[PDB]
């Protein structure tokens, strides 16, 4: 889903269903949705180890 | 070095006037007032060690302004392009597909230039950067009066620019600019001058551009001291006089301009860049941009969009009309001499 | 305006010539040379045990 | 080994002086040490092979 350009399955209430159930508190998928020109980026952790 | 022609000898070092000021002031007098009534190296590094020191000793030459800006090569080349060449500077691209949305006029599509400039990022793969003049001829080719030599522009750069598939971005760059004519946000409020090429550094996908961004343009240190003097090159697609074109054959400073002509029509819209030679000052140059170009403005609620670019200060300027090789293709190029670069901002005529 | 173009030095090998006396791989031939050979046919050579 | 080495000090010199200049700014090209194989063009043209 930080990809971007993939036909989207029809009915949107079933595509928005996967996004939101995938994206949710994923360690890395987006935090604002795609820019239309550029790209998504990754939320940034507090600290790393 | 103390030659034997005297009279013009003297003021080339620069003179005997130096004096005129040092006598009265430092060779005379007591006032501020007064009372009342190893074999060969070595002399080689040697001499460069005085050279040091012959240019420590003192310190006509008119000033620059040299930029220099790091520079990424999709869309433009510093290395196919040689030295005397116009350059343009952009902005930053996802601005494109929010000012799209809110810019146009009820009736068009929004979402065209938000799909039209990451189909140039995924062509150009096959960000403030750099569109350079030439480059930008051969986009804007299929629009042009004069197309034959439209078609040799993009005929040299598909296989002279860094890169592989240079011509899908010359269709998809030019896709990009035809859907700025329709989506309302003009490429006059994107494209940004950027002075003339003295040299470049190379490297993988950046450039070291450097330019002048303001002065003279014949004696810059352009590096080679072999030859450290370049000419103003501009392919004759876009050339347009104003002294012919108005019967004004009366001799005087020539100005710089560059013109953009915008053409709305539906699905069907063009770009053209003209630069443009003329002695009229900017207060009275848009009523000649009204008597060539009303086609488009009757077909169209702007027309056109200028901006000033530099004064050849010569009595009567100078123009060449050749064909020059880059690579291997032969271009016809017009060559300005005597320019002297000072820009200016931009114009809307609606 | 003045540029030039150059060739900086030149560079050759030496072909190393080796006499085969030099070998200590000499020591396994006897060698004698006739001047006339290719006229001779079968030879032999005779023991005593 | 051995601590301490013998280095030379100097770098080496190539200087356009001589018929190597001429051609530099008439015919447009330099070769290296040109007053030799010039020179070794014309004697070598003649004595030893």
């Amino acid at each position: 889903y930080l990809g971007r350009g993939a036909p989207p399955l029809l009915d949107n209430a079933a595509a928005v269903y996967l996004r939101n159930a995938v994206v949710a508190g994923n360690r890395l998928g987006p935090a604002q949705p795609l820019p239309v020109f550029g790209c998504a980026q990754v939320p940034r952790r507090a600290g790393m180890d | 070095t103390k030659p034997l022609p005297t009279a013009p000898m003297a003021w080339a070092e620069s003179s005997p006037r130096e004096l005129a000021g040092h006598a009265p002031l430092r060779r005379v007098l007591r006032p501020p007032i007064a009372r009342r009534d190893t074999r060969a190296t070595r002399d080689d590094t040697e001499q460069a060690v005085d050279k040091i020191l012959r240019g420590a000793r003192r310190a006509g030459a008119p000033r620059y302004h040299l930029t220099r800006q790091v520079t990424l090569t999709d869309l433009c080349q510093p290395n196919a392009e040689r030295a005397g060449a116009l350059l343009l500077a952009l902005r930053h691209p996802t601005d494109l597909p929010h000012l799209a949305r809110h810019r146009a006029p009820p009736g068009r599509q929004t979402e065209r230039l938000a799909e039209a400039w990451g189909q140039l990022l995924e062509a150009s793969a096959l960000r403030a950067g750099l569109v350079s003049f030439n480059f930008l001829v051969a986009a804007c080719a299929a629009a042009y009066d004069a197309r034959d030599a439209a078609e040799a522009v993009r005929a040299h750069i598909t296989t002279n620019y860094g890169g592989t598939r240079a011509g899908a971005r010359l269709d998809r760059f030019s896709e990009c600019l035809r859907a700025m004519v329709h989506t309302h946000v003009f490429p006059h409020e994107v494209m940004r001058f950027f002075g003339g090429l003295v040299s470049w550094v190379t490297q993988d996908e950046l450039a070291s551009v450097t330019a002048v961004c303001s002065g003279p343009q014949e004696a810059t240190h352009t590096g080679h001291p072999g030859r450290p003097r370049s000419a103003v090159t501009i392919p004759a697609c876009a050339f347009v006089d104003l002294d012919a074109e108005l019967c004004l054959g009366g001799p005087g400073a020539a100005f710089l301009y560059l013109v953009f002509t915008y053409r709305q029509c539906r699905d069907q819209e063009l770009c053209c860049v003209y630069v443009v030679k003329s002695q009229l000052p900017p207060r009275g140059l848009e009523a000649a941009l009204e008597r060539l170009f009303g086609r488009l403005r009757i077909t169209n609620c702007t027309y056109a969009a200028f901006a000033e670019l530099g004064v050849m200060p010569d009595d009567s300027p100078r123009c060449l009309h050749r064909t020059e090789r880059f690579g291997a293709v032969g271009v016809p190029v017009v060559i300005l001499e005597g320019v002297v670069w000072r820009p200016g901002g931009w114009r809307a005529c609606a | 305006d003045v540029e030039f173009d150059a060739l900086l030095g030149s560079y050759c090998n030496t072909l190393s010539l080796v006499r085969f006396l030099e070998l200590g791989l000499s020591v396994a031939c006897v060698c004698t040379k006739f001047p006339e050979l290719a006229y001779m046919n079968e030879g032999r050579v005779q023991f005593e045990v | 080994e051995d601590t301490e080495a013998d280095v030379p000090v100097t770098y080496g010199e190539m200087v356009l002086n001589g018929a190597n200049l001429v051609t530099a700014l008439v015919m447009g090209k330099a070769v290296r040490s040109l007053d030799d194989v010039g020179r070794h063009l014309l004697e070598m043209q003649e004595e030893q092979l």
